[PDB]
RNA sequence: CACCAUGUUCAA
RNA sequence: AAGUGUGGAGAUCGAAGAUGAUUAGAGACCAUUGUAGUCCACACUGCAAACGAUGACACCCAUGAAUUGGGGAUCCUUACGUAUCUUUCUCAGCACGUUUUCUGUUUUCACGCGAAAGCUUUGAGGUUACAGUCUCAGGGGGGAGUAC
């Protein structure tokens, strides 16, 4: 307590909880990640909420599976989130 | 004068259109299932004086093996619940008390 | 209110003061939580109890003392407790500071019914609980009496102006908040000096079951 | 839930009022012709007539008399 | 659907000011609703406000200073001649001493007092007092 | 031989206030006091006052009676109660350690005074 | 210079009333929950001076429960009560 | 004589509180009707009975009957008060409403329609006040209008010091119990509206019971 | 859970 | 829902009707029956206390338990806390716990409102300080939802 809410400059605790369109400026929730294939090893860029099933262009295999929210990457694959 | 919000029955405004009625337990009156007051009774078959006569003359039943009972789920008409004194008229401030379990 | 006009650190909590608060468990809140006391909570512990921020406890404690020490004729402060654990502490705070005190059933009309012969007109009311002293607060709403309260984590803060956050439940925890407030109001007046410890024992503030 | 604004909504407001004036029993009696064609005076006052017979009309409850009146 | 954005903005200011708030968040905004607020700043009924840029319509955070009683919007924007200012003052304002009727004129968006002095007329937008 | 009227009960408490030392657990001696300390005309009430007085003398042997206002047993026990040990219950609480919780200790790092001495983490 | 004048510059109204320090709400004569709270200005040695800071709160603000949030917001602004701990 | 019980009446009897606007400033309840006729001069304070009507309670064996009396009080210089008490005899309830109307005394802000040239002729802004369904609306009028009101609000507005006013009334005004107390609630709101005269910051004062706390303890 | 229908006109 | 037409069906309950009984009378309730109906197919009707006695679409709106479906984590502060138990196949699974958040049905609870009962982010609030948009109905009780 003792700090009042400023509506122009809201707290990081208050603002991280909000819905993505209920933010002060709305924005994405998703991101891109650089997924390495489990065999074959070549990197692919996979969207976090990929409803399509992305294929490895080298491996020929499918290293993603759609869900209701975030898509699930296959077992044994490595991934690190890309910036921006 | 709306005597009670929810209007006597468990149906809110935008939830159900209708609920199909059940017959009353002794009257046979068709009342909706959410309106009609519903008690699940676990009544024993024999009184404890009468059960002691039967448990003594029983090879099966004793202090170890308990005697069965009746499990019947009665549902009453609102005329039928007041008259059998299952339910009673309560004071105006006292009507909102709701019991979620058998006391 | 530990901020003076010059900028000194004279009113601030010290490692001796906060060590007393931890020993008397007057920073543990109850399991429940209200909206108005939600800003005074630091976090929740395991077993689901609320921990009160000792900064905000001390800042609202000294703020209530800067209001009581700014009362000439200290009998215009009335300190009152309907709960039984307060009544011994209410007596000893009234003894060292010199305020009116009342305990037990509040007897409605004490603040409003002017032809009663138990009719008092305090200027500042100090209630031990906002909840069990609902009747003392609700008559203060009628005759212009601001209210100081020892609030727990779920306190109804309608008509409470300076809500002190503490543990007003336990016998030791209560009375430690009245020792420490009586210890402080005497310092702001200049009766006792801030260097030496106040020799008077806290034990007389504790309620003791005379049967 | 009552009426309409709109800068170009005057035809709606003119039609809306001309139908709701017919519900006024003073406006409807002043603008229909069953008012005078069924009035025994021809939409006028003080009409002459010929006395036919004398009637005693008994008063309504709670009063009790017979009111002396003629049929003309 | 939302029809009048200015009528939306003044209704959320007036509602949050009778609740005694310190700030409002106004969504959406326009060029009209910021030119209405700058009339309310010049006669000191509101404080500093801030327009946040989306690439959408913006949002405005207005700092309230307790002075505004009621701001509202007259819908539809009735045409008001120069002879008609004393008619609009008696209808929507509480007194002739204080209170302003904001008009959109050819010269700009002004209150009623400035527009009487510059001998102009306009369509009425709203009021604040 | 039923409930005593408030005329009997209010007067009987006043006999116990003003004349506690002259009264004991017997009826027939407490009656003789109340004839000298109460100026009423009825012998029926003075029998009932000496009955309820005798009753609230047996109640004062046990403990406190509400509304009795005896003011010397209350002045004595207020002096016997206001007695404290030389070592405070807070000074004996620090001298073993205060033993705060996880969340509390995680708060006490944040303060401008730090974590106080004679503390533990439990 | 507060209250209405005459065009002769004499203060015409009786009783310029108080205003709430939280909500700028003009305190009426029958608003019997409206309180003044005097906070003692204190010196460098921790003993009170002869001057007090007085803040007055309207009656509806106490009625809702929002007075205690308002006394905090005022005394941080006046500089009476500190907003946070110093760094350890 | 009159022995006071409240601290305000002790200070009024001691002439420590000298005027009535020193009570209105600190929102103090009066609680004693001898405060008002002490502070207001005796010849400059008028009162007369608005309405007296009987109210009945059905009991076993008949009706109970008590008379509810309305009184208005105030010098015609911005002070008004209305009280409504009841009683078995009509003489008691008239006397009790006099006691009641002084306790409810309250100030009236008055202002100007156009230019400001003397004492205020009118109320400073449009104001309504509602009791029951009867809400009266009081509108500022020009300098030489007069009170344009029904004769029950007109007698109240004369005692409040308002010289020129327009008045409306929205519903069931033949109920005078709520018509009287709606003119009172509307004139009471005249110091509730924050105008740009009163935007300025005023320096805080001390309560008469704060300042004279040493004197009031000497009565004990 | 047998049966248990009704009380002229104003007025006090 | 009753009702209608043409075919099926026809167990049970059952307007009409029939017998008992109660009753002063009983054309009623109660008991025994029993036709049309109940049920299906294809047509017709469009008459509900078709209700939340509350038109639709937006806006603002305080609080604390819950619940359903989806998703995500485990001088006004520059950030942070994770348990339980079932687990050879619609199994990288299922349920739970703490916390976020969107959508829905609600509940005891701050303003405010109302003649009141009561309503209250689910408005009947934001209204004589009366204008977000559109729409339907009402104008004392009847006659009469009648006559043409
Ligand atoms: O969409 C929700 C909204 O974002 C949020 N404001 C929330 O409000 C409450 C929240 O209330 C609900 O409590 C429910 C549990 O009893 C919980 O529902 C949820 O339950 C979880 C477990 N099944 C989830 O898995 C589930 O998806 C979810 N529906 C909350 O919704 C409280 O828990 C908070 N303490 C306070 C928040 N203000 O409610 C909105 C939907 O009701
Ligand atoms: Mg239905
Ligand atoms: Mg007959
Ligand atoms: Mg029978
Ligand atoms: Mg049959």
């Amino acid at each position: 307590g003792f700090f009042d809410a400023d509506l122009s400059y809201p707290t990081v605790r208050t603002e991280r909880m909000k819905h993505k369109r209920r933010r002060l400026v709305q924005g994405p929730n998703s991101y891109f990640m650089d997924v390495s294939c489990p065999r074959c090893r070549q990197v692919t860029v996979v969207y976090s909420h990929a409803t399509t099933s992305v294929e490895c262009k080298g491996c020929s295999k499918k290293l993603c599976r759609p869900t209701g929210g975030k898509a699930l990457l296959v077992e044994g694959c490595g991934y690190r989130r890309k910036p921006d | 004068t709306t005597k009670r919000r929810n209007h006597g029955r468990s149906k809110p405004a935008h939830s159900r259109g209708r609920v199909k009625p059940i017959h009353c337990f002794n009257c046979g009156r068709l009342t909706p299932k959410d309106k009609a007051v519903g008690r699940f009774v676990v009544r024993r078959m024999l009184d404890a004086a009468s059960a002691r006569d039967v448990a003594e003359a029983s090879p099966v039943y004793g202090a170890n093996f308990p005697m069965p009972k009746l499990y019947m789920k009665q549902r009453f008409c609102i005329a039928c619940a007041i008259h059998s004194r299952t339910v009673r008229a309560r004071p105006v401030g006292n009507r909102k008390i709701r019991y979620t379990r058998k006391v | 209110m530990t901020a003076v006009e010059s900028g000194s650190k004279v009113l601030r909590m010290k490692e001796s003061d906060a060590q007393k608060l931890l020993a008397m468990r007057c920073h543990i809140g109850t399991r429940n939580q209200s909206s108005a006391m939600k800003k005074y909570i630091y976090g929740r512990t395991a077993e689901g109890s609320h921990i009160i921020d000792l900064h905000m406890m001390w800042e609202k404690l000294i703020l209530a003392a800067r209001v009581i020490a700014a009362v000439e004729n200290p009998k215009d402060v009335c300190v009152c407790s309907s709960r039984l654990y307060g009544t011994r502490a209410i007596y000893k705070f009234s003894q060292h500071v010199g305020t009116s005190f009342h305990g037990g059933r509040f007897i409605p009309g004490t603040f409003t019914n002017q032809i009663q012969k138990k009719f008092v007109q305090p200027r500042v009311l100090v209630v031990t609980d906002p909840r069990t002293d609902h009747q003392a607060i609700r008559e203060a709403s009628l005759v212009n009496i601001p209210v100081i309260a020892l609030c727990d984590t779920d306190a109804p803060l309608e008509y409470v102006d300076i809500a002190i956050p503490c543990n007003n439940r336990g016998i030791k925890s209560i009375g430690m908040m009245y020792w420490l407030l009586a210890r402080e109001v005497l310092r702001l007046r200049g009766t006792i000096v801030r260097s030496v410890p106040w020799e008077e024992k806290v034990d007389l503030f504790f309620y003791r079951d005379p049967n | 839930m009552t009426k309409t604004n709109g800068q170009n909504a005057a035809r709606k407001l003119v039609r809306l009022r001309r139908r709701n004036r017919w519900a006024d029993k003073g406006w409807k009696r002043a603008h229909t012709f069953a008012a005078k064609k069924a009035n025994p005076f021809g939409g006028s006052s003080h009409a002459k007539g010929i006395v036919l017979e004398k009637i005693g009309v008994g008063a309504k409850q709670p009063n009790s008399a017979i009111r002396k009146c003629v049929r003309v | 659907t939302m029809m009048s954005v200015l009528a939306n903005a003044l209704r959320t200011i007036a509602s949050a000011e009778r609740r005694g708030k310190r700030q409002v968040l106004i969504r959406p905004s326009s060029k009209v609703v910021v030119k209405f607020l700058q009339v309310m700043q010049k006669h000191g009924y509101i404080g500093e406000f801030e327009i946040i840029d989306d690439h959408r319509a913006g949002k405005i955070v207005v700092n309230l200073n307790g002075r505004l009683n009621k701001c509202g919007a007259i819908c539809p924007r009735f045409d008001c001649a120069t002879t008609d200012y004393e008619k609009w003052m008696k209808n929507i304002l509480p007194s002739r001493q204080f209170g302003f009727v904001v008009l959109t004129t050819s010269l700009g968006i002004m209150d009623h007092e400035e527009a009487r002095s510059r001998n102009t007329g306009g369509k009425v937008l709203g009021f604040f007092y | 031989g039923k409930i005593r009227t408030k005329t009997v009960k209010r007067a009987s408490r006043q006999v116990v206030e003003k004349y506690y030392s002259k009264l004991n657990f017997d009826f027939y001696q407490n009656k003789r006091v109340i004839m000298d300390v109460t100026i009423a005309e009825s012998k029926k009430l003075k029998n009932k006052i000496a009955g309820y007085t005798t009753h609230i003398m047996k109640r004062l042997a046990r403990g406190p009676v509400r509304g009795i206002s005896l003011k010397l047993q209350e002045e004595e026990r207020e002096r016997r109660m206001d007695h404290a040990p030389a070592t405070s219950d807070v000074d004996k609480a620090i001298q073993s350690g205060v033993s705060v919780d996880k969340r509390t200790m995680q708060m006490l790092q944040r303060l401008e005074i730090g974590v106080p001495r004679r503390v533990k983490r439990a | 210079t507060i209250g209405m004048f005459n065009e002769e510059g004499e203060n015409v109204d009786l009783y310029i009333p108080r205003k709430c320090h939280a909500t700028n709400t003009l305190i009426e004569a029958h608003d019997h929950a409206a309180v003044q709270i005097s906070i003692a200005n204190v010196g460098p040695n921790g003993v009170i001076n002869g001057t007090t800071t007085t803040l007055c709160i309207a009656g509806y603000l106490r009625s809702q429960g929002e007075s205690d949030h308002a006394i905090n917001h005022i005394t941080i602004d006046r500089g009476i009560m500190r907003i946070k701990t110093g760094k350890p | 004589e009159w022995v006071p019980c409240t601290k305000l009446g002790r200070l009024v009897k001691a002439q420590k509180v000298t005027s009535l606007e020193e009570i209105f400033l600190f929102s103090m309840p009066i609680k004693e009707h001898q405060i008002v006729d002490t502070l207001i001069a005796e010849g400059q304070l008028h009162d007369e009975m608005m309405k007296i009507y009987p109210v009945q309670k059905a009991t076993s064996a008949g009706q109970r009957t008590r008379f509810k009396a309305f009184n208005v009080v105030g010098d015609c210089d911005g002070h008004i008060g209305i009280g409504a008490r009841v009683g078995k005899e009509v003489s008691l309830a008239i006397r009790a409403s006099m006691i009641a109307a002084k306790l409810n005394i309250v100030p009236v802000r008055r202002g100007y329609w156009g230019n400001k040239i003397g004492e205020p002729h009118t109320i400073p802004m449009k104001v309504t006040g509602k009791c029951g369904s009867v809400a009266v609306r009081l509108v500022p009028a020009p300098r030489g209008t007069g009170i344009v009101a029904a004769p029950v609000p007109k007698k109240i507005l004369e005692f409040a010091g308002v010289e020129d006013v327009y008045t409306s009334s929205r519903g069931k005004t033949r109920t005078h119990g709520n018509l009287i107390m709606a003119t009172f609630y509307a004139l009471r709101k005249t110091y509730g509206f924050l105008t740009p005269d009163l935007w300025a910051e005023t320096e805080p004062s001390r309560d008469p019971t704060d300042e004279h706390a040493e004197l009031l303890a000497e009565m004990t």
